[PDB]
């Protein structure tokens, strides 16, 4: 019947010769979607290809002996590192703008802005801009809670005021989450229990500000959950965003399936959640009434941006398959109505994001 | 000193 | 310090358990301030938590297979149906009084007397009385300017001569609202563009004979007004009601909200009116004046009923809260008078419905 | 002909 969403493959990195065993979370990069950085060791020679996302049919090898490369979102601008030694590069004026040597071993990173590189070391969290002289700076020493996890996400809110680390590490025999929401005005920070999340701006009617929402997925002890709250004071004058929980679905074969990835279109107020074997959730930011659910991926996904155009999300998965999944803006209303019976939401939905159904 | 990428 | 009105919280449906995905228009009912009825689907398991407002504390759950339960005004006696199959319970006896298989599925229903029970179906509108042997009896077919809304409302004038039904709809990025007002001595009905309203009786001065009144609010594209008109021929001998209408203001923040609910106080002459964002004004039933207003919910509202041991209103919001305004007679004159500076208003409310200030 | 809910 129809879809609430829109799918869509941009890509097979294979058809382009990328070797499958690169397209994996630690070797394959996709920091936005403007560019995938897959980092090759073709022969006793190690080099990355640089995927220009306009210009597919036409990847560039270049040399390299960094254990990571991290394009910039926006430009030909990239981050490589070889142990504490990190370098950036103006990939078109081949030249080195930065460079740094950390004093510990960087163990995750991820340009958080358009100008700023997030360092994860065993036991702080850094951020660098890139922006005139300047070096790392410390924005708060890592919790215990997450020593010993594989460090798989960094994440902030729009004024970078919220940090989230996210690790996750075997236990009692399931995929367990460990998340470090860092407050950099209070100078606190919590434990909390989460495999994927995201933040967002929010303007609840009757608020003259945005609210800032962390809203976090996670496959717990009682099963599948989403939470979204409202992280911090909320501007003088809001009212308190609500706190909303619902369960995330998770079918009798995916067992040992957990969350993700997630991005939130703050053009429909949706968010996306995918897990890590294909499955993708649908969720109304205000209300995280789940709007849809099905697979769109039947290899595991390991790394997702926002998908700028459509206001979606776009990932890459084992197969070296780019896929994108969006909101199908000529029929999300009409299902929500029709298919899920929920004229509300539907109506809400509607009149919210000006969409037509 | 010397460069993790090597441009052309 | 003081206000109009005189606020007041009486229960926290979540404190008893209540899941807040069932705390909203389609699962939530309250035909009356006597009962809040609840559609849970606790385990695969459908059942009706009956909530006795005079025993909050003791909620009592029945296994149903309704799509929908109404509680009657005043008796634990139960309106419950699933498609075009209609029951009638006495919940005490345990028995099931009256019952009747329409022809056509009934997409909105609500009791509109201590014994009659309204049912609107796609195309057309019935009573049915409980009161002996009756069946339902098709009052008007629905007018094409509803065709297609959600119908969240009817209602009816005292001596149910007067018929409003109300539906809403997405349109132009905004929500529409279209209302069906039947005479049922004329068999003529008239289309009209609002969201909320009600009936009432009033006596002018100089008139031996109740006048019967129709007030409703709109946010149309010419903004927000609420309109007050004598509906039908003046009883012969009285003058007739002169028409009243004044604006509703909506706040720069308040961008979608529009009128959801509307009561009126015939002991104190003023009209209650809620946005479907927490804001209620108050106006004087008479001149249509606006007295007071301002926010007292956060969180939406989609149901009410007249409170009737205050005389004011008493409505559930999404959270779960059950909120209820009515006049603060000990100090509504005053109010008016010095705050308002309005002695006129202030003099005759005092005089009108007998208050002090 | 049936019953929509199980009364205690």
């Amino acid at each position: 019947q129809i879809l609430p969403i829109r799918f869509q493959e941009h890509l097979q990195l294979q058809n382009l010769g990328i070797n499958p065993a690169n397209i994996g979370f630690s070797t394959l990069t996709m920091e936005s979607d403007k560019f995938i950085c897959i980092r090759e060791k073709v022969g006793e020679q190690a080099q990355v290809v640089i995927i220009d996302m306009n210009d597919p049919s036409n990847p560039i090898r270049r040399p390299i002996s960094a254990d990571s490369a991290i394009m910039n979102p926006a430009s030909k601008v990239i981050a490589l590192k070889a142990g504490k030694t990190l370098q950036i590069f103006n990939i078109e004026m081949k030249s080195k703008m930065k460079a740094h040597t950390m004093t510990d071993d960087v163990t995750f990173w991820k340009w958080i802005s358009l100008n700023t590189v997030a360092l994860v070391t065993d036991n702080a969290v850094y951020h660098w801009s890139m922006e005139g002289e300047s070096q790392p700076v410390k924005m708060f020493d890592r919790h215990s809670s997450l020593a010993g996890c594989q460090i798989i996400n960094y994440r902030t809110d729009a004024k970078q005021k919220w940090l989230l680390l996210t690790g996750i590490s075997a236990q009692q025999n399931r995929v367990v989450g460990a998340m470090q929401l860092y407050s950099v005005d209070r100078k606190v920070s919590q434990p909390i229990e989460g495999h994927a999340a995201s933040f967002a701006q929010f303007k609840m009617e009757g608020n003259a500000e945005e609210s800032t929402l962390f809203c976090f997925a996670v496959r717990g002890q009682a099963g599948g959950k989403l939470h979204i709250i409202e992280v911090g004071t909320p501007p003088t004058g809001n009212q308190p965003f609500p706190k909303k929980a619902v369960d995330v679905f998770f079918p009798p074969e995916a067992q040992n399936d957990f969350p993700v990835a997630m991005q939130i279109s703050e053009k429909h107020d949706v968010v996306f959640l995918i897990t890590k074997y294909g499955y993708i959730h649908l969720y109304d930011l205000e209300t995280g009434t789940c709007i849809y659910m099905n697979r769109i991926s039947g290899e595991t996904i390991f790394v997702t941006a926002p998908h700028e155009a459509t206001a979606g999300i776009i990932g890459v998965n084992r197969k070296g398959q780019v896929l994108s999944v969006c909101v199908e803006e000529e029929n999300i209303i009409p299902y929500i109505t029709n298919v899920l019976q929920n004229p509300d939401l539907a109506l809400r939905m509607a009149v919210r994001n000006n969409l037509a159904g | 000193d010397t460069n993790l990428i090597e441009f052309e």
